[PDB]
């Protein structure tokens, strides 16, 4: 689907989204990058620790569409699908990787 | 564009399972200007975009609507005009080239070069 969201909620989404997930300046941070299913937009804010359902708590806090429609994020290129959500980013190759997210 | 030097051999629909499983979901930049050889359907399947609208550095989805093209043409001699000219085509006359891009250095990328 495209952008449900209005352009004057979206910096109020961000914003939340950005609030919503805990900073951490004692570790080493990583940078995950999202590609979007509304038209390949990418948003640039991610802490160094946390898991999948992390990510999609963040994608959900960034647009309200996203909670209504279920999704399953994928990758570029292994021909994999990105399960198990409560895994962290070491075993799960998420390290300042590209994400795409398919609604189901 | 299909090319029939690669994609002749399989048909159907225009963005069937030869491009599938590859683009799948995809949003992958294809640029106008590009041709890329996949294998699909057990043979290889080369993908020339011609015309793109909406700021050519784009993306298309084959899990989205496509404008699926389907003229297998060879561009043969296109192919040999793809390069057409070089400076590593340009031999022996590398002080006249250069005089050259010196006179010519003005209207591309510094025409503030007048001050």
């Amino acid at each position: 689907v495209l952008n449900t969201s209005s352009p004057a909620q979206q910096a109020e989404n961000e914003a939340k989204a950005s609030s919503s997930i805990l900073i951490n300046e004692a570790e080493p941070t990583t940078n995950i990058q999202i590609r979007l299913a509304d038209g390949g937009r990418l948003v640039q804010k991610f802490n160094h620790s946390h898991r999948i359902s992390d990510i999609r708590l963040f994608i959900v806090d960034a647009r309200p569409a996203m909670a209504a429609t279920s999704f399953v994020l994928m990758t570029t290129f292994p021909n994999k699908e990105l399960a198990d959500e409560n895994q962290t980013l070491k075993e799960a190759n998420l390290l300042n990787a590209v994400i795409v997210q398919r609604l189901t | 564009l299909p090319i029939d030097d690669t994609v002749e051999g399989i048909t159907g629909n225009l963005f069937e399972v030869y491009l599938k499983p590859y683009f799948l979901e995809a949003y992958r930049p294809i640029r106008k200007g590009d041709i890329f050889l996949v294998h699909g359907g057990m043979r290889a399947v080369e993908f020339k975009v011609v015309e793109t609208d909406p700021s050519p550095y784009c993306i298309v989805a084959p899990d989205t609507v496509i404008h699926c093209e389907g003229e297998p043409i060879k561009r043969e001699d296109e192919e040999e005009s793809l390069n057409e000219v070089g400076y590593d085509d340009i031999g022996g006359c590398r002080k006249q080239l250069a005089q050259i891009k010196e006179m010519v250095e003005l209207p591309l990328r510094h025409p503030a070069l007048f001050k």
